[PDB]
Formats: C-alpha cells, structure tokens, sequence
C-alpha cells in the first residue's frame, strides 16, 4: 500500500563504491596538484606532495614500529598541520586513531587512555608535560629529534591498502549523561562512505578553503578536515585561541579568504549578531542542535548555500542532510525508519521514534556488549541480520521525502550547549507555595538569541527568582519571569507560541577589581554594561564564552580561575568572594570618628573653619516646584541618613542629634539672574563649625515662578562622592511621595554609618596580632612605600611659601572621542585598564616635566565592599598611594606592565585606612592626585520638573596638582569620549602653565598611541605655538 | 515508553550471523536473519548474558 513508500521509496539511497578509499583520491590528487596548497595553520603552509610525504614517512615508521590493524594509537597533538600528517599517516598505516583534548580533564584523558589501551601514544614538545601516562604505553614525542630523524630515514612513497573494512578507522566517546562516557568504535567503510558521500555533496573546487574549528574529540573534525583533502581544496586550521575571540576569528575568515565552514548554531549565532560582513559569501554547514528559524533567516540572507546536518555519533558523523526545521533525506547508503512503539512503520504526518540503519552504524561501544545491545537493536526493514540504531529522537515525516524534527523521548531541550530538563526547573518553580503552575519555553527577542522565559501562573515577584536559581544550575534558570492568566491553545491541540505575552528581556562596581572583572564580562558577552550582581550564563554566556572569560581574567588580574568555580559564582560579586561582615552595633557610649573622617576633623582642629572641603551641589530646577515638598524632603532624607546631622565636639567623637533635636533650615533667597554666579560663589565658601553645627546648608535661589536654583552645600566629613546617588536618590524619593500624596517607598538600611566607624575600630584593634590581615596589608605597605621622597618637583612658577593659602585654581580640557577609543583599545591588547593607561601616561608626563624618576601619586576608591554599605550616605572613601617607578627610560609598553603590577598589588591591600599608613609612618606622602570616574553623573529627576545638576568648584585645591578624568559613554555604550580637568595650588601655578599641561599630557596620550612602543624620553614634549617660533629663530638664524 | 526502555517487561537476546547480540522485546516478532541466544527472561538476566558472552565485539568476518 503505502508502506512501501516510507521504506522502500524514500530510501532509494544506494551507491557501490568505484573502488576507491577516500586516501586514495588524496594521494590520486597529491600526483595530480602537487604544488597546490594543502593546509594552511597560522603562519605555515603546506603543499599536497609534503603532506603526503610526511604522511608516508610516518606511517611506514609507525609502521616498523609495531602498529597494525585493530590497534589504537593516541593522538595528543596540539592543533596543527602536524595532528593531521598524525591522523593521515594513522589512517594509512591500517590503524586507528585515539583523538586527545588536552583541554579537557586530566581524569577524563586518563578514563580515555585506560579505557582504549593503545599500543602508543604520539605527541609533541608542547604538549608532552601535560601527559602523566600510564606504563600500560610508551610515548614517542615527534619533535625529538633523534625520532624526528628517525622518521625522515623511512620511504615517502604510498602503501599498500590491503586492509578489511571493518576494522576501526578512529574511536569517539561520547557522555549521554549516564555518568560513564562509552567509546564509539566507527569502522572504515563507514568514514569512507560519510567522506565520498558529502565530497559528491559539495563540488569543492582548487580555490575553495574550509576553516576547521571544531575539536578533534568529535568526529566532525573528520569532515573538517579530510573532506578539502579529498578534493582539491586547501585547509586552514584554526587554533582554540582564534575559536575563542569573535573578532579574531571573524578577522581569520576574511584574511584567509575562507570558502565554505561548519560550525554548531551557538557559533554561528556568536558571528552573526556582530560580525555579519565575514559571512557575506560563505557556504555555511549547520548541525548539532535544532537551528532556530530566526538564526536560518538571517543565514539565509546574509550567506548562501546554508545546509542544515543531522546524525549522531553512532551512525558516524552525519546521516541526513538539507538545504534550507527540516533535517531532510538520508544520505548514500542509509535507510531511515520512523517507527511506533511496536517496531512498525508509521504513514506520513505521524510522529514516530526515528531509527537509523545501514553503512553509518558503528560496531558498537568500546567493550560495552550492553549498551550496544541496549541500541544497536534487530533490523526488520533491511537485509538478514541488519541492525537498527535507535536515535531517540521523535520525527514525522513530511509531505515529499522530507523529516521534520520533533524532539527527544526525555523531554530534554539542547540550547547553548546544554542538555536543559525543562521539567525540573517547572518543578521547582511551581513548587513555591505562592505559584500554582508554571511552563518554560525558550523564546528569541534577539535574532538567533534563544533565551528561557518562564509563564507563572499564580495561587489563589522578584523574589521568585532567588527561589529557583538555589536549587538550579544558573543555566537553567529563566531569563524573563511572565504571569498570565492561562496557556493558550492552537486549533492543532498544541500551545500557542506567538499568543504569549512578549518577553521583556531587562548594582555598581564597589572597588577596582569588581569594575575590571563587570569589563571584562560586558566585553565576552559583548553587551555594552553589566552589574555586580548580573548573571554570566544568563545572559548567553556558554562554554566557550566561559573558557575566553577564564582567560582574560588570568591575564588582566593574573588569576587562574577554574570553571567549575565560574558556574558556581555565576555573577562578579560571588567571583571576588577576606573582611569580616558588618553587623549592626548596640548603643555604644561614644561612636569613634572613622578614619576617613579623622584626617578631615584633625585638619580641622589644626587649620580651623575652612571651605577646603566643601561639597556644593547645584541643582537647575526648571518648571513647578512645591516648596512645602521640597522641605519635608530635606527633612525626611535628613532623618534617614544620621551623618547628614551629626557634630564633632572635642574630648574626637560623634554626636548624632536627634531629627527634632537638630532644626533643619531652608533658606529662600529671590535673585536676579545677572547675580545668580556671585550669590553662589558666596555661597559655596561658607565656612561649617564641625564642633557645633551638622555641616549641611539648604539654600533655594528663586530666579523666576518656575525658573529655580537649589544648593545642597554639605561637607566631605559626612558625605562623599558615591554618597551623592543614594541621596540624591532620597530627595526624589520624598519629594515625588509628597506631591503623590503617598507613603515614602524607602529601603530600611541595615547598619548605619556609626556601624561602619565601630566596625573600623574594631577591625584596626587586631593591629597587634602578627597573624591579622590588618597587620599583613600594614606590613606590605611598610615595606612598599618605604623610602618615599619627601617632596617632588614640578616645574612651579612660585617657591612653596610657609603658609598653604589653600586657593585653588580649575584648568578643564576634553579628548575626542576617536583617541578615548585609541587608549581603550591600547588597554585591552596590552593586558590592563584605561585606568592604568592614563596612571602611566601621567607618570611619563610629570617624569618628562622632570618630576623625578620615583613618583608616588594618590587615588581615591569606594571602600564600599560591603553590601550593607551600599546606600549609606557617608564618607567611605579611602585612598590608594600608587608609588610609580619611571627610571631605566622605557618603553610606554614596559612602563604600563609596571604600572599595571603596582595597581594590581595595591588592590589586594586596599582594606585598611590611608589614615592609619599616615599615623604609622610619620599632603603627608604623596603631593600629587589623580581621581579617575567611570560612572556618570548622578541626577534628581523630579516630578513636573526639569532637572540639570552640576557640582560647583569652590576654588580651593586639596592638593598641588589634581588630575580627574571621567569617561562618558554613548547611547549605543560605545566611547564618546574623555572629560577632564586639573585642580592646581594658585599660589605654585600660573593659570597659563597648567593650561600648557593638559595640552602637553593630551599630546604625549596621542604620541604614545601612535606607537607604544616608543621610549617616554623620546616623547615630543612641545606645543605647536612653541614650535613655530622655534623655528622662527633658526629661521633668521642660518638665513 | 521505548519498547526497550521498559524495565518492567520480559526480553529477548537474539544473535546475528557476523556474532553481534541485540536485545529484542519478547511481544515484537523476530527479524529475519536473527536467532534467539537467550530465551524469554528479565532484562537485567538478558543484558548479564550479553555481558557474559558478547566478549570480542569485531564481527566473525575478521575472526579467523
Ligand atoms: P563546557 O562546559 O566545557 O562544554 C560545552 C562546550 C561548548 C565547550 C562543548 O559542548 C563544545 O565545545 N561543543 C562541541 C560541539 C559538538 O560537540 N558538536 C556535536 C557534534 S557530534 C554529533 C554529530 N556526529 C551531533 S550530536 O551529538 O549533538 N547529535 C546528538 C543529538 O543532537 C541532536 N541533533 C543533532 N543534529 C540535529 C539537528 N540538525 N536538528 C535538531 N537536533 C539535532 C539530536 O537530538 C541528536 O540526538
């Protein structure tokens, strides 16, 4: 009837072979083409008559050796030419060949050795030491050269192929989950028939190149690679460090003028979202996982001849294959089977267990009679004594000839390289006592970006995901959390994709560290910022992208981290994961001041009132402004954060004054605008008594009906600049809940700022104890900045009076946006931060200036590394001093590594107070700062209002020479560019000189990107307007 | 459930011509070219006999 169709008609797939291996049509093609280029690894070449030569001359040595039919041989090789002379001899010699990663598992390789038990395994030099074989074989190591001359004493003429088919061309193993990886032992014909199958597929003409990066540990590779060979096409082999960068190996498929290529889906998806260009004309092989039908539609657009793969590893590489989810027809000499639970054949349209027979088969598992029994069953449908392989994959098949894939018998989905149990993570996500149902599917917002969205259905928010993610793997957990009101249904009986809602698909670093490592995260998962607390595996972050983190994060804050650590600490805040946690302190009798603020109140006791550290923020509010509002939220923000009314009276203590104790004013003051600037600058420079008075002031500037000034001058003793987001956060908060008329929505803060000063103390207590981490950090920078010279010496204009007159001077000047994206990427290739770029271009600058080849220049950081500490308003600042070396005149290259050692040093010893190093060893040590921010500027965003919030410049320098550099982004997140500024003494510097110095120091950034590699000594240090005249006089000198 | 998969259920270890064992439900009529090496038992007693017995896995064509 029609039966005979589904297994007869639709399996008309039967070619004998002419009598030909696929080794003879290379050494057939090695006689034809012998200058032509084979294969092609990074900067080597090779032709077809070396390859084959060398080829020969192994096999014939492996063969004098011992080895023969029904032997393995192991191939720990790294990827070269050399691996491929190693399995083509192999393949010669009548053998077969045990593929090594060493990237793998030490236990895995030996399970792989101990398990196959060769005769011998080959390897290199570069690979040997990684190897702790077994006595079971010996080792012969092909860069030796008493065996490397060994080999060449051995004929380069072909072999004899003499050999039985059905012995073992190679043996794969495979991890189905079972616990115990099985060897999957594929016999000749098999690798014969797939090779002259898909080489009668692609035409492959001379000038056609086919770029391998699959592994050699899956039988892929065998088409990646003796597939060009048996045609006239040339190889190029691609190395794991290439595989890893995007932008490497997009670079590769374009420099190398790459043809045709095969790659899993997570790759190719890897490519196209950001390097399209590369895939313009390519001939694209897809496989392994079901290809989603945006990802096609991209590839059927952008390249050509896209051809989708399908097969596991017991029928041998690929059984089926399609053009463009169809995984289409079998290929030569394989019958497929759709067939029900009782062995029969199921008419067309039904969904059925797929089986697969014929020359693909395997022998079976490598001494595993069970599971290959288990399998490989009885074939009814084919010759006497046939077998079945039974995929476990539901298939139905199409109208005309054609398979459509379904999905596994163990509900299982494959995405991103995972084998995910949707059924545990529903499971586990309805099991709350708050959610009754729940069903997960994996969607795409992002054209070939297949993400796992979970619709909840609730019993008769947020929190839910920390539900799941405590007894899931962080792959497993969904991407987007979406209630509904019920699952909805297609006429066929099946959920309704395209009826669901649509997905929605979406802290701060809190020291050095955590920053480079979120900068390292948003560049492998290439999106613009991440957070402290985002996910790696989340947010498409896979394997491979895991390996390529690993080894940046080895190579930019030199630790090797495993992972199997990656996967459990998912996210940056559990990678850095030491200082003991802060908990909340009882009412002590009195609250010790914090050592960042110590130094602050002994200034103060020394100097007296001084508007030194004043910190004035100016806020233009624009629009209707409700003033009672604006007073219950300066007062509502005040009664939160304690050190907003706190005094230091002396005994050095704090007294934290009651809400209605301490009466807050706020100044309303009607101006013109012409006056608006004077006002200010009066303003700004008032002088707080700490001993009495809360150093915070409130001044409203009315410039018109809804045209508004606001000033929030406070003092850096209780607020620094972090601080500055919380709280202007707060007053926004307050505001908007008073015009809304609603209750406040605040967030209880867990300790307060008197905490963090009582938790200071009680940690700088254990200072006596050898065995402290205090003691260890105080112990390094005893011996670090031991020895530092009392002053440096800039070129000033004025000696340096008795008497500090504290008046300082602002020179701002700008970098485009081109060179901020010149120095990131100097940063990037050359293993540090923009931070440590810019440290190293203003230690050559002030070196050039002839400040002296040791310069110690202080950094402010968070000190915030606790998470209780995270919306406190308070000073928590620290600061780092960074002792630069600039002597033996190096390069700007070798001066970065320096830099880029000092920083990193440093940043292990960042806990414990500037303060405490000053009281220990006697601006004290360092006369030279440099602040340096990333994030952007904090903003109020009132209701009805129109805000635009600048903070104002006092006109005092903390320091001689100040220089801050902030790094704005773009919209897309890319570079927009640099915005910095040099705080400079007034009584040392004319406004002139240091205006001079930020065109001196932008030109030397511009030198040294040009070329790195120059020595700082030899950096231009002249301005064009002094050039001119420069040669101006020789001018009318020698004429 | 695979007709294979189930634990609960009676089996089959039929023998090829090249000497490759395969297990077989016991409800599922034999194919041709296939004789039964052990009758009608557990598959736990069936896939033991296929260890047991199954040692060289090379098909009878190399044997010699
Ligand atoms: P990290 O934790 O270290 O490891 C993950 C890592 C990404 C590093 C690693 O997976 C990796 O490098 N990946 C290697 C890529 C790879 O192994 N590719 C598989 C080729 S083997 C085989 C073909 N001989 C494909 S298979 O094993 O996946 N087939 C088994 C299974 O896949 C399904 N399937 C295959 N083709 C399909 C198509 N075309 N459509 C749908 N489904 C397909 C199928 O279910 C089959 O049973």
């Amino acid at each position: 009837e029609e039966r005979h169709q589904v297994l007869k008609k639709w399996n008309e797939t039967a070619h004998p072979h002419p009598e030909e291996n696929f080794l003879q049509l290379f050494e057939k093609q090695a006689e034809r083409i012998p200058e032509a280029i084979a294969v092609i690894c990074e900067d080597q070449a090779l032709s077809y008559t070396e390859l084959n030569q060398q080829a020969n001359r192994l096999a014939h040595f492996l063969m004098e050796y011992g080895v023969g039919p029904e032997q393995y041989v192991a191939l720990a090789l790294p990827r070269s030419a050399e691996m491929v002379i190693a399995m083509l001899a192999v393949l010669k010699t009548g053998a077969a060949y045990l593929p090594l990663d060493l990237d793998y598992p030490d236990e895995r390789i030996a399970f792989m050795l101990e398990d196959t038990k060769p005769v011998c395994i080959v390897t290199s030099s570069s690979v040997q030491s990684k190897l702790s074989h077994f006595p079971s074989c010996s080792t012969i190591i092909l860069d030796h050269p008493e065996t490397e001359q060994a080999i060449k004493h051995y004929p380069d003429t072909n072999v004899p192929k003499t050999q039985s088919p059905l012995h073992p061309a190679y043996v794969i193993y495979t991890s189905g989950s079972t616990g115990k990886p099985k060897g999957v032992v594929v016999p000749f014909h098999s690798l014969n028939n797939f090779l002259l199958a898909m080489r009668e597929k692609f035409a492959l003409k001379e000038h056609d190149r086919l770029l391998a990066v699959t592994t050699i540990a899956f039988d892929i590779s065998a088409l990646e690679i003796f597939l060009p060979l048996i045609s006239g096409a040339s190889l190029v082999v691609a190395k794991k460090e290439t595989i890893q960068d995007p932008q490497a190996l997009a670079a590769v498929i374009s420099d190398k003028e790459i043809t045709i290529m095969q790659a899993t889906p997570t790759l190719w998806h890897m490519l196209v979202t950001h390097h399209p260009d590369c895939i313009a004309g390519l001939r694209v092989l897809v496989g392994g996982e079901a290809l989603s039908s945006g990802l096609a539609s991209a590839l059927h657009r952008l390249a050509c001849e896209v051809t989708n793969l399908y097969g596991p590893t017991e029928t041998t590489i690929w059984s089926t294959m399609s053009p463009l989810p169809s995984i289409g027809r079998p290929i030569w000499n394989t019958q497929v089977y759709v067939l029900d639970e009782q062995l029969q054949p199921v008419p067309p349209g039904v969904v059925g267990e797929l089986y697969i027979a014929g020359s693909g088969l395997a022998r079976g598992y490598l001494r595993r009679p069970d599971l290959t029994a288990e399998r490989f069953v009885a074939n009814p449908y084919g010759p006497p004594g046939s077998r079945m392989y039974r995929t476990g994959d539901l298939v139905r098949w199409r109208m005309d000839g054609s398979l459509d894939y379904i999905g596994r018998v163990d509900h299982q989905i494959k995405l991103r390289g995972f084998r995910i149990e949707i059924g545990e993570i529903e499971a586990v996500l309805s099991q709350c006592d708050l959610v009754e149902r729940a069903l997960v599917v994996a969607r795409e917002d992002q054209p070939g970006d297949q993400r796992l969205v979970a619709y909840v259905i609730p019993c008769e928010l947020a929190e839910l995901r920390r539900y799941v993610s405590e007894r899931l793997p962080d792959y497993m957990v969904p991407s987007a959390f979406m209630v509904l009101n019920e699952f909805p249904l297609t006429p066929n009986g099946k959920i309704d994709r395209k009826a669901l809602p649509a997905p929605d698909f979406t802290r701060k670093p809190r020291n050095p560290q955590e920053e480079i490592l979120c900068e390292l995260f948003a560049e492998v998962l290439e999106i613009p910022v991440v957070g402290i607390d985002d996910h790696f595996f989340e947010l498409g972050g896979h394997s491979l992208l895991a390996a390529r983190l690993i080894s940046r994060i080895r190579d930019v804050l030199g630790v090797e981290i495993t992972i199997g650590k990656l996967f459990a600490s998912p996210t940056v805040a559990s990678l850095v994961k030491r200082k003991p946690p802060v908990k909340a302190y009882a009412c002590k009798e009195d609250i010790p001041l914090s050592f960042a603020q110590r130094r602050l109140w002994f200034l103060y006791h020394l100097e007296g009132p001084s508007p030194t550290y004043n910190i004035p923020v100016v806020v233009h509010l624009t629009g209707e402004l409700h003033y009672q509002a604006l007073q219950q939220a300066l007062y509502d923000v005040i009664e939160r954060h304690e050190p907003l009314r706190t005094i230091f009276p002396e005994h050095s203590r704090q007294v934290i004054l009651e809400p209605h104790q301490a009466r807050p004013e706020l100044m309303i003051k009607e101006i013109s605008e012409s006056e608006l600037s004077d006002e200010l600058n009066a303003a700004v420079r008032y002088r707080f008594d700490l001993a009495a008075e809360p150093a915070i002031r409130a001044q409203l500037f009315v410039l018109g009906p809804n045209r508004h000034v606001l000033l929030l001058l406070m003092h850096h003793m209780i607020v620094d600049g972090w601080s500055l987001t919380p709280l202007t956060r707060d007053i926004a908060a307050a505001y908007n809940a008073h015009c809304r008329n609603q209750k406040v929505e605040w967030a209880p803060l867990p300790v307060k700022y008197a905490d963090y000063a009582l938790w200071q103390q009680e940690i700088l207590g254990d200072e006596t104890n050898p065995d402290s981490l205090i003691a260890k950090q105080l112990d390094y920078w005893k011996k670090t900045l031991a020895g530092l010279p009392e002053e440096l010496e800039l070129p000033t204009d004025y000696p340096r009076p008795a008497e500090s007159s504290y008046e300082g001077g602002i020179v701002d000047f700008c970098m485009d946006a081109e060179l901020h994206k010149r120095l990131l990427d100097l940063a990037r290739e050359n293993k540090a931060s923009l931070f440590m770029v810019l440290q190293a271009g203003f230690a050559a600058f002030l070196t050039r200036l002839g400040a002296g080849t040791d310069i110690p220049i202080g950094s402010p950081i968070a000190g915030r590394n606790d998470d209780s500490l995270e919306h406190l308003v308070g000073l928590f600042i620290n600061t780092l001093v960074l002792r630069m070396d600039t002597s033996g005149n190096p390069s700007f290259r070798e001066l970065l590594g320096r830099v880029r050692e000092v920083n990193l040093s440093a940043y292990e010893n960042q806990d414990i107070p500037f303060e405490r190093l000053v009281e220990i060893l006697n601006h004290p040590l360092f006369q030279v700062m440099f602040v340096f921010q990333n994030t952007p500027e904090p903003k109020l965003e009132l209701q009805g209002l129109e805000s635009r919030l600048e903070i104002r410049s006092v006109g005092t320098a903390k320091f001689d020479l100040t220089l801050e550099l902030r790094e704005r982004r773009g919209e897309d997140g890319s570079p927009d560019g640099l915005i910095g500024l040099f705080e400079y003494s007034r009584d040392l510097f004319d406004h002139t000189t240091v205006e001079a110095f930020a065109k001196r120091l932008c030109q030397l950034l511009r030198e040294v990107v040009m070329n790195p590699d120059l020595p700082i000594g030899q950096i231009d240090m002249l301005l064009p307007e002094e050039r001119k005249k420069l040669l101006a006089a020789a001018e009318n000198l020698y004429f | 459930t695979n007709p294979f998969e189930n634990k609960e259920g009676t089996y089959l270890v039929l023998i090829n011509d090249e000497g490759q064992y395969s297990l077989w439900p016991a409800s599922i009529a034999i194919p041709p070219g296939w004789n039964i090496a052990f009758a009608e038992n557990t598959r736990s007693a069936c896939l033991d006999y296929i260890n047991a017995h199954w040692i060289d896995m090379r098909p009878n064509s190399l044997k010699d």
